């Protein structure tokens, strides 16, 4: 075979940043092969929207576009069509027609540390929301009073990012969980995708 | 934008925050019970001293938020518990001596000694000896010593302590908007803003005082049966019309009768229900009890533990090496957490104390959802009462020969339902009424109805008009009775135990009529009905968001606690009380004491 999809690229980097600033690969000129990813770790969430299950393999697109992140377990849900919640709307939207497959899967053998895993940040303050696939990095602080907070922290001044908290001991829908979202587009090119 | 909006913003940041700091504190106060050595004390320490300054600095900053803007009937209870000014309103130097007093106060209570007369080889503490005496030992002379020299050990030293701490205490209370400090403990079950389900703070006194005068009559039955049993024991010291002597109820604060099952046994030849033998032949081990335990709760519809609390939690004890405290305790450690602190063996008492965690665990995992502020039970009382329900549904001999552990063969008599009926009441019903004496005693002294020249006179006279028991020994004013019981030293509320003891049979009552039982209520098993389950569910899951009235109302159809219940729970033991006081005095005679 010509060539294989960097599938081992976007799963296994050892480092998925953070949902607030989420990792855009792009796929494109390869031959995507599905078999690897099911050969990978089992899913705790393995569901396709757009393209079907069985025609992933079938169907042939221009680009492909594969976000990774590490967010929590209950946050899992709000990665979906039409979802609404604190990571939906101020940190990663999907589309409403989004097409593709959200993977999934438990992370607290890596994720989780018994000093704590306060790398990763989430957004929980914004001004409004996230329109589809947008990327915001730029910390201001929040201005939820009447005065301007001038670029410090105090009474009605927070820092909008927040830190989740890894540990091992840490129950499930609070343990880290790594997702990596498929997107498929079609283009007006040659597709250079097909499995 | 308005108040709301950022007050909404202030709690999200501070749940965020609090969540992560409260799971420190927990899993280093875990790891020093589960582990006892000086790193870990310094770690307990050290967490705990950052999340109590985390709480103080939040508590500040949130004083800003007027009240009277807030209109979501769940910010404004948040913002009311951090606007509670933990942070101490009184001055520096008043500060420092009331954390000095009750220092003093917890240590003279701890380490109080009492020596045996004109023999200075032991002095004993209370706790290892002394209560063991004071519930096996059968002599008077013993017994009134041990009463007398306690009383003078620790009242004497603590009276003036006594003093001040009230003063201070009500300082605090007058500084603070409540009236006096029994109103700041009565400020729980307090509610306001919710119309057609509030609650009144002085409301809580009308509704004990009901409730209390219409127990009444169960508790003078049993006492008159008490009191005929503890005169056959002791033959010249016990009148038939006076009360019963203090001493010779069972413990040193007379709070539970539970050591006069022997004396005061219905029938001695039928023997009672245990398990231990059953289950030592069947092999068990502290593991299967509490998963036994848990088919329990997943019969009723509620879920079933989580792997990490079966790989965190220990439930045995780990003995040799290791050094641990077996209190029994039910952890909610906060974001998904939950494990259990029990030296477990395999009795019949440990696998009910095993129920009650798992049911303070169930309570727990289904008020998760809600905020930090709000993931308490909706008084101090609904906790360990949904506990009780599960304790007393577990011991059934129902759910027994449904485990397996009682043979098919056993039945149940007359004989036998008397006897525990009697047991459980000298458990619960001998408690209510020295709740409601020490409750009483403490809210008059706080209001300052009861002068300081007359504070032990007022207490002896109310516990004998009121729980029937008269002073072996005259004791003046320099004895302060009230202050050799732990919840009094501590400073601990005391009507949660009423509130529980009512609560708990409500529940009972109301589960049981889901579960559709015909018969007595005591012989009533939830275990299959999945229409208990969820209506228990129905007020788990709310934790404080909605009023403590509204939970009550949501399981037993009422909006206030009755006592009901509890007396149709006992009406066969009240039917054979007056079977059995035909020929006893029923009342007591306040004039009578042993002295004089
Ligand atoms: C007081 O304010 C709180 C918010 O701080 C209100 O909470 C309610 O919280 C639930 C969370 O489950 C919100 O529901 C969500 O709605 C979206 C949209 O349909 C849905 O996608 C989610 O799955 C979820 O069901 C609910 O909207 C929110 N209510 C309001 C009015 O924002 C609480 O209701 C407020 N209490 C009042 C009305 O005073
Ligand atoms: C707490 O004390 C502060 C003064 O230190 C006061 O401004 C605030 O209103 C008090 N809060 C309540 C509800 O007592
Ligand atoms: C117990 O919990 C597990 C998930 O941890 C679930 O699969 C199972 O159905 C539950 N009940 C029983 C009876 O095991
Ligand atoms: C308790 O903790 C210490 C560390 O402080 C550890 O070395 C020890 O193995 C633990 N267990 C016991 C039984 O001491
Ligand atoms: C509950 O259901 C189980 C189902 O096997 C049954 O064995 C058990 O006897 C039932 N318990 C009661 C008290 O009805
Ligand atoms: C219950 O009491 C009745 C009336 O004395 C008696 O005839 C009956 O046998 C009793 N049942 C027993 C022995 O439990
Ligand atoms: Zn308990």
């Amino acid at each position: 075979i010509t060539n294989l999809c960097p599938f081992h690229e976007v799963f296994n980097a050892t480092t998925f940043a953070s949902v607030y600033a989420w990792n855009r690969k792009r796929i494109s000129n390869c031959v995507a092969d599905y078999s690897v990813i099911y050969n990978f770790a089992p899913f705790f969430a393995f569901k396709c929207y757009g393209v079907s299950p069985t025609k992933l393999n079938d169907l042939c697109f221009t680009n492909v576009y594969a976000d990774s992140f590490v967010i929590r377990g209950n946050e899992v849900s709000q990665i979906a069509p039409g979802q609404t919640g604190n990571i939906a709307d101020y940190n990663y939207k999907l589309p409403d027609d989004f097409t593709g497959c959200v993977i999934a899967w438990n992370s607290n053998k890596l994720d989780s540390k018994p000093s704590g895993n306060y790398n990763y940040l989430y957004r929980l303050l914004r001004k409004s929301k996230l329109k589809p696939f947008e990327r915001d990095i730029s910390t201001e602080i929040y201005q939820a009073g009447n005065k301007p907070c001038n670029g410090v922290a105090g009474p009605n001044c927070y820092s909008p990012l927040q830190s989740y908290g890894f540990r091992p001991t840490y129950g499930v829908g609070h343990q880290p969980y790594r997702v990596v979202v498929l997107s498929f587009e079609l283009l007006h090119a040659p597709a250079t995708v097909c499995g | 934008s308005t108040i709301e909006e950022q007050a909404k913003t202030f709690l999200d940041k501070f749940n965020h925050e609090a969540e992560d700091l409260f799971y420190q504190s927990s899993l280093a106060s875990w790891n020093y019970n589960t582990n006892i050595t000086e790193e870990n004390v310094q770690n307990m320490n050290n967490a705990g001293d950052k999340w109590s300054a985390f709480l103080k600095e939040q508590s500040t900053l949130a004083q800003m938020y007027p009240l009277q803007e807030i209109q979501n009937l769940t910010v404004k209870l948040q913002l009311q518990a951090l606007q509670q000014n933990g942070s101490s309103v009184l001055s520096e130097d008043k500060s420092k001596r009331l954390n000095t007093i009750l220092n003093t106060m917890s240590t003279i209570y701890s380490t109080g000694k009492v020596c045996n007369p004109d023999n200075p080889q032991e002095c004993l503490l209370l706790e290892p000896g002394l209560n063991e005496i004071m519930a096996n030992s059968l002599d008077y002379n013993e017994r009134l010593w041990a009463w007398e020299s306690w009383r003078s050990e620790v009242g004497k030293q603590l009276r003036p302590l006594y003093e001040e701490y009230v003063v201070l205490k009500n300082e605090m209370a007058r500084a603070n908007h409540y009236e006096d400090y029994g109103d700041y403990w009565r400020g729980d079950y307090e509610v306001n803003g919710v119309d057609g389900y509030d609650y009144s703070r002085g409301q809580l006194i009308e509704d004990v005082e009901h409730t209390f005068e219409e127990i009444k009559p169960l508790y003078e039955h049993l006492h008159a049966y008490v009191r005929a049993k503890l005169m056959n024991a002791y033959p010249s010291y016990i009148s038939p019309i006076g009360c019963l002597p203090a001493h010779l109820l069972g413990d040193m604060w007379g709070r539970f009768w539970t050591n006069l099952y022997s004396l005061t046994v219905p029938f001695g030849q039928k023997p009672n229900i245990d398990v231990t033998d059953a289950m030592v032949d069947q092999a068990w081990d502290a593991q299967r009890i509490f998963k036994e335990a848990e088919k329990f709760f997943v019969s009723v519809g509620l879920p079933n533990m989580t792997q990490g609390f079966w790989e965190n939690s220990m439930l045995t004890d780990p003995g040799n090496v290791q050094k641990a405290v077996c209190h029994p305790t039910a952890w909610d450690l906060g974001k998904g957490d939950f494990r259990i602190l029990m030296c477990t063996k395999v009795t019949m008492d440990d696998f009910l104390t095993a129920h009650h965690e798992m049911g303070h665990i169930q309570y727990d995992m289904a008020y998760a959802a809600q905020p930090f502020l709000l993931r308490n039970g909706a008084n101090e009382g609904f906790h360990e009462a949904v506990g009780e329900i599960m304790s007393l549904s577990a011991a059934t001999p129902k759910h027994l020969k449904s485990i397996g552990l009682l043979s098919p063969d056993f039945q149940e008599d007359n004989e036998t339902e008397i006897n525990f009926l009697l047991k459980q009441a000298l458990t619960i019903v001998g408690t209510l009424p020295f709740t409601y004496m020490l409750e009483k005693w403490r809210w008059m002294v706080f209001k300052g109805e009861i002068p300081k020249d007359q504070w032990m006179k007022k207490w002896w006279e109310m516990k004998r008009e009121i729980v029937g028991v008269v002073e072996p020994v005259p004791h003046d004013e320099t004895y302060c009775d009230p202050a050799s019981l732990f919840h009094v030293s501590n400073d601990y509320s005391f009507i949660r135990y009423y509130t529980r003891t009512l609560y708990q049979f409500q529940f009972q009552e109301a589960l049981c009529q889901a579960a559709k039982h015909e018969g007595p209520l005591h012989k009533c098993d939830i275990s299959n009905s999945t229409e208990a389950g969820q209506k228990l569910f129905n007020m788990l899951r709310l934790g404080k968001s909605e009023p403590w009235t509204l939970a009550l109302e949501n399981v037993v159809g009422a909006k206030n606690m009755n006592v009901r219940p509890l007396l149709n729970y006992f009406e066969p033991l009240f039917t054979w009380l007056k079977d059995q006081n035909k020929n006893s005095f029923v009342g007591w005679s306040t004039d009578w004491s042993p002295y004089a």
